[PDB]
């Protein structure tokens, strides 16, 4: 469960940092 | 206190979770692959080998609970011999 929620955090950080 | 099937399943867990670190170290928006193996191996064995402090939240957010995985598995061990 934690590693599944890990990927979302990285995507959210990457997407937010993009803009 | 353990069966034959237990070791070969927990043993393969460290490497399959170690590799997740490296993938999260080469897409950061400062850990090498070799050091990642040490950090994953060390925490379960409770030994101060090298330094494996990672960077970035996503790579670190796994490290939040990965150490805690050492707690439960080792904790149940002493529980058995008492039982």
């Amino acid at each position: 469960a934690a590693m599944a929620l890990s990927l979302i955090t990285f995507i959210s950080e990457h997407l937010f940092y993009w803009q | 206190p353990f069966q034959s099937t237990l070791w070969l399943l927990v043993g393969l867990s460290v490497h399959v979770v170690a590799v997740m670190l490296y993938l999260l170290d080469r897409f950061s928006p400062a850990l090498t692959l070799s050091s990642a193996m040490w950090f994953s191996w060390g925490v379960l064995l409770n030994s101060g080998i090298g330094e494996g402090a990672p960077r970035s939240f996503s790579a670190r957010i796994l490290g939040m609970v990965w150490a805690g995985f050492a707690m439960i598995i080792v904790a149940s061990y002493t529980a058995n011999l008492a039982a």
